[PDB]
């Protein structure tokens, strides 16, 4: 596999095997202009083992925002990565 | 109207070439039919050598595919990253008859489809090489009694990594029933695209013992060992020797697009050349000057864009420091012999060395900047014959005027364009697409739906849809829009529809719903119900 | 109301849980009533007279780019167009009146078959079925039906290993508005156009308005469309495609 | 560092005489005032806000001589620096990339950018051909007619 296609499926096992509400705690690493407060992340450690059990379902932004979360990276470069036409296409893949 | 139906036909009326003139229209017709001409007598020699470069791939994978198969179980072939494109033939092995069966998982719903299928297959090609039979496995069994000879069975499965594992599994223990029968060879070739361990882990354990007893192993696709690519980028290098140049840009896109797909990267690398060479012989007036025929009617307008190169003013500060037509036409003869130094490595690497895991695109990038030591420094084989392989890259003036090259996007715009975020940035920014030159509206009143994705970008993700209207409404100038519907007098509802006191609340809200309907269309919304539509979630956002 | 807007720091931050305080429960009962007469009225009033110069200007601009998609056209490039608006007006003055008469001059008209993706009426049976009454292939043998085969599907096929060993010349032009609406972006009707899309001699120009519409197509299926994307966004009203959406 | 402190308060008088040291008209130094007054109790290091908003007027207001002479876009940036007491240039860049975002979709944002033909750096004329795909556009290869004629002066003279 590519390695947009190998950093998709590993956002997809990360979209299957989270909760959405945790997701503002792991990836946000950005400066903040307006005021505001991050999530805290869960409060207890759980022992369900989420592994063991079937996926659950994700919706396509979800696994576009941490596949750019996640993925490899001066006024005019664009850090972060788009979700262009070869992303979509590695998915259909 | 044919605009209310679902497919027609029409047939245009009528009362030769797509090149344009260039030089802001100064150039002449004969320096078009030129260029259209050079253009096509380097596509077709381009392709031509793709086409023998496909017909030997074709060719020596059904060399190897058939020396596999032919050298009381399968005979099993695991061929690694195939894409179900192969014609597998088979010889005619004497008083035998060989049988090609090829299975999709459309024609494999369940094993009886599976073997009713294939017994059909059998016996129809049976039939037709030498009363009618039940399509069942008795057929194979009275296969001798029904027609002499006997009989070897080749399943091609035409992409397993989709098919339902439990038929295939199924099928293979059906198939495995066929053993007792003394006249009868069964052979499967399993085409898959993932890996070996998705396959074992989804077929039984007893299934996987019996595939053991003999199988094979076959890692055949267009990355494995960058043979296949690099004869195309050769052919496109001999193409374009002597005449024009590689950047090192361009080269670096086309590595990196290229790594972004790997099941079918030879024709994506096909692709960008062409549109590459399309480009150079749609933009540039000196293409015709890739010829010496053509260097005899070189006008003013081209010794004026000649003169804006940054080699040339390199040359003649150099030579203003130390101390034209002819001058520019004297650096024509000379060769650039990059690509003669990239194949005498290429055959270096290959037949002294023994080295094939090479990446010409690679290597000519790394000859393009001059780091082609650190790129040799990784066989710890060439320690001591680098230096004879190592040349400098030289520099000629005027190579930006024959040049493919990468620092527009356009290659990046008409091939792999950023989609989403171009749809992005069109709503929110709008003034980049419309021209700003209804007269006084198109100054102060923003489109509806560049309008509408502002307040659509900076709300949350669920969004009421009265309060979203609200936003609107507060966004749109009141009297400019009763004074703007009330310029054509000539329909008397609009006028008699603009004095009604809430004229504004019904074409603000009309506005706003043409809007949300478009929005819907595009994907942008949705709404979270089926029989209401009081609320919205919104599901794209800017930037990703 | 969030520290970011764009990437995915503005998706995780613009999804927080609201408390029912702040719910904002207002309903459209709360909004001027209105039918089909006068929206239709104001509606084509507005798409007919705000911003329509530079709408044409525009219109005009882009008319320049079309010598370069014949050109991409000829070179066995389909091609897809995009943006926000409306792209109806642009593929029908295209493709009839500017690229069959010259396309028809260059190999001395060419048909032309539209597709209407915007009506969910749209069939590949009966598509295919009219592009066999214009191209009138070879009809397939009893061999090649193989076991309740999809005869379109095996038809196209036969076709394509037909159309390697003729001259490379466009005998007709087809035309797809809005190849990602509702029935016709099924896997089934994108693969006989795929299919399609490799015979040489015929011209593929297509559009597209979903966002997500890169998805429908994986490795082998953007292999045989072959794509080159043309980013054409003129805001356009969309007149004819909102008529299978009741906005009532 | 100034872009390290937060929860300072501003006046006025020292926004506008900010927005003069890099010689802006009234009416942008105004709706940067007002932009910084929208935003003002719900703000968290202001001087981020006001570095890059007058950082972001002063490349759209001084666009065409940047064309004229790249090393300005080192000129104003060095100035930044030297106000803001910052060490790094970095952080005044990501600084200007962080508030871009902020201002992108606004009525006077726009109206800035159609009045002084800046368009993310490029005329209309280039932009609508870049996004159109039009293989016709000005590459970025050769120099630009005037910079050539300003070149052959420098020769002459």
């Amino acid at each position: 596999l590519s390695i947009i296609s190998k950093y998709l499926l590993i956002a997809s096992y990360i979209c299957s095997y989270l909760e959405p509400r945790y997701d503002a705690s792991i990836f946000s690493r950005k400066t903040r202009i307006i005021q505001g407060r991050a999530a805290y992340g869960r409060r207890k450690k759980k022992e369900v083992n989420p592994r063991y059990l079937q996926p659950s379902l994700f919706a396509i932004e979800r696994l576009l925002a941490i596949f750019q979360a996640i993925f490899p990276i001066a006024l005019r470069e664009e850090s972060l990565m788009k979700a262009n036409i070869e992303v979509f296409q590695n998915l259909s893949e | 109207a044919d605009a209310q139906r679902s497919h027609y036909t029409v047939y245009p009326s009528l009362p030769h070439i797509p090149f344009v003139k260039l030089l802001s229209g100064k150039e002449s017709e004969v320096n078009v039919e030129k260029r259209w001409e050079l253009y096509h007598q380097l596509h077709s020699h381009f392709h031509d050598q793709v086409d023998h470069i496909i017909d030997n791939i074709e060719a020596d994978l059904k060399a190897e595919i058939s020396d596999l198969l032919y050298s009381r179980c399968f005979n099993t072939i695991f061929l690694l990253g195939s894409d179900s494109t192969t014609k597998i033939e088979l010889k005619d092995e004497s008083s035998r008859y060989n049988v090609l069966i090829e299975l999709t998982p459309k024609e494999s719903p369940n094993v009886r489809m599976m073997l009713r299928r294939s017994m059909y297959k059998l016996y129809s090609a049976a039939d037709a090489e030498e009363n009618d039979v039940s399509y069942d496995l008795s057929l194979v069994e009275n296969f001798k009694r029904l027609f002499g000879k006997d009989l070897a069975m080749v399943f091609n499965f035409k992409d397993v990594d989709s098919i339902n594992f439990n038929t295939l599994d199924n099928f293979i223990i059906l198939l495995k029933s066929a053993f007792k029968y003394d006249h009868v060879k069964i052979s499967l070739i399993f085409n898959i695209n993932t890996n070996l361990s998705n396959i074992e882990k989804n077929l039984r354990q007893s299934t996987i013992r019996l595939l053991k007893r003999n199988y094979h192993k076959l890692d055949v696709s267009s990355n494995k060992g960058f043979k296949y690519g690099n004869q195309i980028f050769q052919s496109f290098l001999d193409t374009v020797d002597g005449k024009l140049n590689l950047s090192d840009r361009f080269v670096e896109f086309i590595l990196s697009k290229m790594a972004n797909n790997t099941n079918h990267n030879l024709q994506l690398l096909t692709k960008m050349l062409d549109y590459s060479l399309m480009s150079y012989f749609f933009q540039n007036a000196f293409s015709v000057f890739i010829d010496p025929v053509n260097v005899d009617f070189l006008n003013d307008d081209y010794l004026k864009i000649l003169s804006r190169c940054p080699t040339f003013m390199f040359f003649v500060e150099g030579l203003i420091k130390q101390h034209l037509e002819e001058f520019f036409v004297e650096f024509l003869v000379r060769e650039n012999p990059i690509n003669g130094h990239a194949k005498f490595v290429a055959r270096f690497l290959e037949e002294e060395l023994n080295i094939t895991n090479f990446n010409l695109i690679e290597l000519y990038h790394n000859l393009l900047i001059g780091k082609l030591d650190s790129y040799l420094d990784r066989w710890s084989a060439c320690k001591e014959y680098k230096d004879r392989l190592h040349f400098e890259p030289i520099d000629t003036i005027f190579q930006e005027l024959f040049t493919l090259d990468n620092r527009s996007g356009l290659l990046t715009q008409s091939i792999f364009p950023s989609y989403k975020s171009n749809i992005e940035d069109n709503l929110l920014s709008w003034e980049q697409v419309l021209p700003s030159l209804s007269g006084d509206l198109d100054k102060i009143m923003a489109p509806v739906l560049g309008q509408l994705f502002k307040l659509y970008r900076e709300a949350n993700m669920t969004i009421n849809i009265y309060d979203f209207y609200i936003a609107f409404r507060e966004t749109l100038p009141k009297e400019e829009i009763l004074n703007f519907i009330r310029k054509d007098p000539s329909n008397t509802k609009l006028l008699e529809l603009a004095e009604t006191p809430d004229a504004f609340d019904k074409v603000a809200l009309i506005l706003f719903m043409q809007a949300i309907f478009a929005f819907e269309n595009m994907g942008l919304i949705k709404f979270q119900s089926t029989k209401s539509y009081d609320l919205v979630e919104k599901c794209v956002w800017r930037g990703i | 109301a969030s520290s970011f807007l764009d990437t995915f720091e503005g998706y995780f931050d613009q999804r927080k849980i609201v408390r029912t305080n702040a719910k904002s429960r207002h309903t459209m009962s709360m909004a001027p009533d209105v039918t089909r007469e006068e929206f239709s009225l104001v509606s084509n009033f507005f798409n007919e007279n705000f911003q329509k110069r530079p709408r044409q200007k525009l219109f005009e601009i882009q008319k320049k780019m079309f010598p370069q998609y014949w050109f991409e056209l000829t070179q066995g490039f389909s091609l897809l167009f995009y943006g926000v608006g409306s792209k109806r007006n642009f593929l029908e003055e295209f493709a009839i009146d500017y690229l069959s008469p010259k396309i028809a001059y260059s190999q001395l008209s060419i048909p032309c078959l539209i597709l209407n993706g915007y009506n969910p009426s749209c069939n590949y049976r009966d598509v295919f079925k009219e592009i066999t009454d214009l191209l009138v292939p070879a009809e397939l043998t009893r061999s090649e039906t193989k076991y309740w085969g999809n005869h379109v599907i095996l038809q196209i096929q036969k076709m394509i290993d037909f159309y390697k060993n003729q001259p490379l010349d466009i005998k007709l032009i087809l035309v797809v508005h809005n190849l990602d609406g509702p029935s016709i972006r099924k896997n089934t009707f994108q693969t006989m156009l795929s299919f399609l899309s490799v015979i040489r001699q015929i011209a593929i120009v297509a559009s597209t308005d979903h966002i997500y519409a890169p998805l429908l197509w994986d490795n082998m299926k953007a292999q045989n469309y072959n794509f080159v994307f043309h980013d054409i966004s003129n805001f356009e009203p969309s007149t004819v495609e909102s008529t299978f959406q009741d906005v009532m | 560092s100034l872009l390290v402190k937060k929860y300072c308060k501003m006046t006025t008088e020292e926004i506008i005489r900010l927005c003069n040291d890099f010689e802006l008209p009234r009416e942008v130094a105004y709706k940067i005032v007002d932009e910084y007054n929208i935003n003002a109790s719900r703000l968290v290091c202001p001087w981020q806000l006001v570095c890059g908003l007058v950082l972001n007027c002063t490349f759209i207001v001084f666009n065409e001589r940047r064309r004229k002479d790249p090393r300005i876009d080192h000129f104003i940036v060095s100035k930044m620096c030297s106000l803001m007491l910052t060490s790094k240039v970095d952080d005044v860049i990501e600084c200007v990339k962080l508030v871009k975002e902020l201002i992108i979709g606004e009525k006077w944002f726009r109206d800035l950018q159609i009045r002084y033909d800046d368009f993310d750096g490029i005329r209309y004329d280039e932009i609508i051909f870049r996004k159109l795909g039009s293989m016709l556009q000005t590459t970025n290869i050769l120099v630009t007619d005037d910079q050539y004629n300003i070149w052959k002066k420098r020769i002459e003279m």
